[PDB]
């Protein structure tokens, strides 16, 4: 129903600075979620509230920023860290729309 | 500890009604986390949330899909099911059951394998 | 059971409870018929039957000679409502015409549903075992006036039959005509079952009450109408559990203190206790005498509940940056304590206290640090705070953590007044 | 009963009560003589008499092995005074010389008035039924040492006779030598009547107590002196109602909230409870465990009462413009509740709550408005505040209304601190 | 006993008490075996044995259908800890495997020490008298199915034997499966003695508990596990007094008011209650339901105690010029009251109240002055404050006086806010 | 609901003592309103208050008439009476019993019909 | 004992503005009372506190004023509103003196 | 009312161990005042405090004499004793038992007569 | 262990101003005590806290002073007031040392 603009895909080498951005039309405050999905697998919850780190997740996945700028960063890329990363909005249900999806592949 | 496993009929005839179910092993629904939620992923677009139910019975449904969804939960058998009517060609996708991460009020932390119905002719 | 440790305020909210709320009072009327006992006498010296007759007669005659701190507010209102309803229905029944109508209704049966002149419908029961005994066996056994009859069976049967009557008299006289709870002499299990089945509510509530009838008995009580002729008339004000299987949760807290420059600044959430949801209405049950848990179900009284705004649930998420005036106590003196939670335990200990957790296998596991700390039940069995051993609960459920800089540590407290007993969180921090 | 609804503070004062105040303690001494029971034994296996003997002996031996929030202040002082007086008189009696003097006084009669060496005069009673039985019937029934005698009458009589002794031992051991109330085994109805007639007070008080002796029993309690030889010596500290038929009244209040610009400003009178007049002295009874009503008479304890100034009655008329520092709680969060009054009910409900009154005839009568509202008992039977049904009282009396702009609405509240738990009305409004 | 009247704050500290603190809970498991009672029936009309059988069966079946205000904080934590420990051990025992292991352990003896799978060691007792009776005497007495047997001895013996079982069922059903205290039916004196001797503590504590076992019983309680087959399994959570003969003291206070220019300025110490010392640790026991005195020894619960700093003892010497934030209530309205102390009594009475002391010999001795005043027990027997007679204690001990200008009179109180419920003494005076 | 009805002797001989009584129907004295008050209206002047009694027994009397008035109340029979001694010619008027309107502490809200004694010769 | 000056009588037609004044020697504050008496009938309490209206009284009877001026006003005169109207003082008992009486008759 | 009376052996051989005892008449140790204290007065200097015991058992001793003093109290017999080892020539003086004046925490209010051991040859 | 300097002895007549001084090395605050000992008799407690007067002591014994000056004064000397007067320190137990002793004799 709502369209957001983000890169279709991105490529880099192991240990590179991986950054993702998820845009919203209305408002998110802090009810933003992050999911990682490998091909043929269900998404994985990594960050809830856009700043809280789910238990059992590597410290590389982190999210900072204040004011109007928000983004997800992956500092230490790993071989098992190549997949599509969606985003979700839980502001004002039952409007909960995932992102189109961002895919990261090796060069 | 907790494993959501979708179940249902793998063969669903066209124009029929959409039925889905989920289960939880190594845990309870009645007092699980709550918000036993449902999801579908249509080919072409991304993921879409239909609705959820609570451990007591509160049932929230998508504004642009709540006219047909009746999501129920059963605290005895420990399974929350789905019922989708008026299936169309655009409703052919992968449907997921999941569990919510009650941080503020809701987030997703657990997902199922995914029950797919294949149409071949 | 889901428990979330909210590290912002050193508090834990445990949700997953199914409500059982009392919505009304169901009145049951009893006529403990004693019989023509005062007309009989013993004239051959002491005897077992004489002693039992004297006890019964004294019981009868002495019976003739009888008749914002939200927690405090709520329990007072609850007791006032209960006593007022009981006394009002007792007043409606105390009329001679009403008593005669009740007796006529019960004259040919042992249970009938009478509509009182005051417009209320009340069930009625006739406890006529004692009267039937006194009239058919005792009266013809003590003829002439001799109570020293050779039959000891008669004396023992008299003792058993008047056990209930003497117990009722004991309870009413001791409590001055108003008992605090329903003894098994006021209403037996079968009578309670019948009164539950006759309740004006739905099948689910009736079944849950059939299962938890002894909780019903615990929450009920009785009242004495009076002594009419030779019949003790009393009523039992039973609780109606008109709501079942609704969401509820409990909040617990411990002093969230933070040291800086040798001084501390503590806080403690004053909005602790039980909550429940009812068709878009959140109800606070703040006083500590009406909300009892039994497994997954929590039993509470709706007369002791305060209708709090919905929004009040936002203090469990963003207490700091919420517009609801969340309640907290405040001070500057550290208090070290262990606030046991349903599935874990909050451990606070600061300068001058040593903490440590352990189990029955190994005494000591580790030495806890300074500050508030969530100890999971699955982690350990007991925790110590200075020669004081607290044993954790063994309930099963998933424990969560909500990371966040504690308010006590992240805000500059109000210089004066610091000690506030029960105030909005705005006044204390970030004033 | 006259009830006046004072609309200035959403409070109702109900006057027309006749005081019954306790002014002193009357001590009664009992010597529950058991007899030479420890010297007897059973040597032919189990028996009814053996079981009763074992119970009695265990009871005896285990007996040998034993021994400004005005509401809180007042109840604490009351309990302290009661326990202190009881313990002091028990200490005076615990002397061997004093016990011997008491026994000698009671040696030839069953009741005598002995003046203790400590200067106080105490009545004494001898409960010698158990000893006389154990000495004249039981001792000669169990000769040789055979407790399996064919006579079941003797065993049943033993059970009845030692019922009182075993009950007293149960109560004292369970409560550690100090019971909370006078069971019917501590003092029977006849003994209580004699102790009432022997009280050092006037005819009117004596007659009122003769009528309300079970209230006397409720307000009394007992204490264990000790076990001397084979005799249990205990005392009962009865209450002296030296004042009767004096004015009294009760005050009730509910949150008087007032909305403006979306914010509220509530108040609640903290000087609620019972009051009474005594020869130019007004006495406040603020704690909730000592003031019980019975019809038109109100029973209270003078040790639990605070001597308040006369002038304090002016807060019921011009609380706003009176020079007495009237006490009120304060805040800014609305609380919707129903504060039942003796003849009516104060109904407060504001933003987010729906109110409505009704009766058993027709469910719904009307939809109440926003703000505080006085519902007369003669008007309706029940009132609802959101799925919560409160039933009004059916006491008869004239209800009044005192028109006046409420203080909460007519004054500008103090900006900071707003939440004050218990303060003078000056600090909150019109500071 | 040494009492020092500290005239600086109108308070008295009474030291010379020997601590008895409870450090842990000792769990005892009972299997009240009832026997094959449900399989038996009566088919010849009413009878004594029929009534007793019906009572027992109803009891069994209904049993199957069952299951910073430091004072408030501390008592709540204490009750939470007790209930949590009891419920956790009950959960560990409720397993079928654990119950079978307990029964197998107790199969060949009447008492065995079993180590539960949860790692905790609990004593076990088998109350098999009722089962043995029901199986060997009752079952073969009621053959065929006739309960109207000629033998009344059998019926009376059945009543006596099932007395304990029926009492236990009464207590559990009335309290909903959790009793508040250990009746003599839950655990008899001999069983309590055995459980005390089996406690994991030292000889001195064991001996003191052997002497004060009825205090142990008062402080204990029980819990119902469930009904397995035809056997009621319940447990008793006894208190472990692991500390004895340690220093303790009690603090009492009365309003220290001082008039100037017609206005007053009162204060009241809020840190009243019991204290005790334990190896360099001072423990505050602020809630009023857990600290009971018996002569020179004071019994308290360590779960209800708050670990206060050592330094806190300096408020008893230089409350005014100490760096510890001593707690006091404050106000401007005089309150006249008598705060009875262990050996004396603090008398406060100001404008509008008359005071006077006396004795049983002579009614009136003297007219007390205005202000706070220490009345020694050796001086008089009673004191009056306006038709209100308080009787002093007759405990023996030396009384002291600590001269010093009272703080209320020597400092200028804070103008606003004056009424503070519970604050540091800094905020009120010499702000 | 409440009706105060004066009672007494309609014929009172000169130089005797003045006796008056009042009653309340549809209500109680013992807990009525209180202050069962009395009044007289001498010809020539207006109305004059003599004294009153309370439901308990407190009895206030006019400063310039309290030397002779003894106003009593009886909570059992529900009647408060009057007793006036040293009657004169100036004491011939209409005497009223009334009930008080406890607003501040006292106001009149209920009055009786009025008992008059007529002297003819 | 105390004498106050007020008009002996007043006359007017139905619907006229009827005003009464009751003077006091000492002090009244707000303990003033108003009574209406018809010929051969007992007085009727209408206003207590000089500003509070007794239940069941027509709204025409009203009393306003602040400072040193006080008076009773009758705006809508009625046929059954012709009688003598006294006043009473409850300041400092047992001194409670009614007024001499004011009578209103039709012209 | 209270009289502290020293007791012990009046003849103590040189090089032996120093033993002393005190008693209280007309009062109790177990709950007396507390701090049953001890004192000695060597010829040449003044008075010197060794140590004390409490009614419960706390025992404070002089920093420069605590290496040898073991002051005990007995609540049953109502006597607190002293035990001093390594006696020398400088330890010949008058030793006093006393009771403390719990004003702040300790002051002396009661003293004994004084037990002296005399060495003659 | 600690040595303090004070007069060995002092003499005067009855009714003279008798003043004593007790020095300390560390600190005393208000835990100072005063004792009077006659020849062959135990000391007597007169003042505790250096300012509080023990019950049953003549008013002549008194102690005043603030800041850094403290001293005991005897204004009205009496025939039974000739003896040695020690001092004691209860600051920081178990360090409790009496004074060397001051003796007053008639001239
Ligand atoms: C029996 O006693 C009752 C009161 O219990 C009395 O009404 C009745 O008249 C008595 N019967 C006879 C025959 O005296
Ligand atoms: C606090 O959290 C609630 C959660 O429902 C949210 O609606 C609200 O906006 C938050 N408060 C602020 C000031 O953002
Ligand atoms: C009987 O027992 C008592 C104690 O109860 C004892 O004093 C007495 O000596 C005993 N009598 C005999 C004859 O042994
Ligand atoms: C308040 O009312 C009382 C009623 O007795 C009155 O005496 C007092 O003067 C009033 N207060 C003021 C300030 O007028
Ligand atoms: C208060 O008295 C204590 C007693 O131990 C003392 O240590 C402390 O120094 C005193 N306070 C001040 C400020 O001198």
């Amino acid at each position: 129903d709502i369209q957001m603009t983000s890169p279709f895909s991105l490529s880099a080498s192991v240990g590179d600075r991986v950054t993702i951005t998820c845009r919203a039309s209305q408002s998110i405050n802090s009810y933003l979620n992050w999911y990682q999905q490998k091909p043929g697998k269900a998404p994985r919850l990594l960050i809830y509230a856009a700043s809280s780190l789910q238990s059992g997740v590597p410290s590389r996945f982190r999210g900072s920023g204040s004011g109007t700028d928000f983004a997800l960063t992956i500092s230490s890329l790993q071989p098992e860290d190549f997949a599509t990363y969606y985003c979700q909005q839980s502001y004002r249900p039952p409007s909960r729309t995932f992102g189109q999806g961002t895919k990261v592949e090796m060069k | 500890q907790v494993q959501l496993q979708e179940s249902g009929s793998g063969l669903v005839k066209p124009s029929q009604t959409l039925s889905l179910t989920c289960a939880v092993s190594g845990g309870s629904i009645s007092s699980g986390d709550s918000s036993w939620s449902w999801i579908r992923q249509p080919p072409g677009k991304g993921l879409e949330w239909i609705g959820h139910v609570y451990e007591s019975g509160n049932t929230y449904y998508d504004p642009s899909l709540q006219s047909r969804v009746t999501i129920s939960v059963d605290r005895s058998r420990n399974q929350f099911s789905l019922k989708l009517t008026s299936v169309t060609v655009a409703d052919t996708a992968v449907y997921y059951c999941a569990r919510e991460g009650n941080y503020g009020w809701d987030y997703f932390d657990y997902w199922g394998q995914g029950t797919l119905v294949t149409v071949s002719s | 059971l889901k428990e979330s440790y909210l590290e912002e305020s050193c508090s834990t909210i445990t949700e997953g409870y199914l409500s059982v709320l009392r919505t009304g009072w169901y009145t049951n009327v009893f006529t403990l018929e004693v019989g023509d006992v005062e007309n009989l006498t013993c004239a051959d010296g002491p005897s077992l039957i004489k002693t039992e007759l004297d006890l019964t007669k004294s019981a009868l005659r002495e019976l003739r000679t009888c008749s914002f701190v939200l927690g405090a507010i709520a329990c007072g209102v609850a007791t006032a409502a209960a006593v007022t309803a009981g006394v009002a229905i007792a007043k409606c029944i105390r009329l001679e015409s009403e008593v005669t109508a009740i007796k006529n209704c019960l004259k040919k049966t042992n249970e009938c549903v009478s509509t009182l002149g005051c417009g209320v419908r009340v069930l009625a029961t006739a406890v006529r075992e004692l009267k039937d005994f006194v009239s058919k066996n005792l009266t013809r056994a003590i003829n002439k006036n001799k109570c020293d009859i050779p039959d000891l069976k008669m004396a023992v049967s008299f003792s058993q039959f008047n056990r209930r009557f003497l117990n009722v008299v004991r309870q009413f006289s001791d409590n001055a005509g108003i008992t605090p709870a329903i003894s098994k002499d006021l209403m037996t299990d079968a009578e309670l079952a019948r009164a539950i089945s006759n309740m004006p509510t739905s099948a689910g509530q009736i079944k849950l009450m059939l299962e938890n009838r002894c909780m019903v008995r615990r929450k009920g009580f009785g009242i004495l109408i009076g002594v009419y002729g030779s019949s003790v008339i009393y009523m039992v004000q039973l609780p109606i559990f008109g709501v079942i299987d609704t969401p509820c949760w409990i909040v617990k807290a411990a002093p969230s203190c933070s040291e800086k420059k040798g001084n501390y600044a503590c806080l403690l959430r004053e909005d602790q206790g039980w909550y429940c949801q009812n068709a878009g209405s959140t109800v606070y049950y703040p006083c500590e005498k009406d909300c009892e848990t039994r497994g997954d179900h929590v039993f509470c009284d709706t007369a002791a509940g305060i209708n709090v705004a919905e929004q009040s649930k936002e203090c469990n998420i963003n207490i700091s940056t919420t517009n609801y005036p969340c309640k907290v106590s405040c001070g500057r003196h550290p208090i070290s304590m262990v606030a046991l939670s349903p599935l874990g335990a909050l451990v606070a200990c600061y300068k001058g206290v040593s903490c440590s957790i352990g189990s029955n296998r190994v005494g000591i596991i580790k030495q806890l640090n300074k500050g508030c700390s969530y100890i999971t039940n699955q982690d350990a069995d007991t925790v110590t705070i200075d020669n004081t051993v607290y044993q954790l609960s063994k309930v099963e459920g998933e424990q969560h953590v909500i990371k966040g800089r504690p308010v006590s540590s992240s805000f500059d407290p109000v210089k004066f007044p610091q000690d506030q007993f029960n105030v909005a969180l705005d006044q204390c921090f970030e004033s």
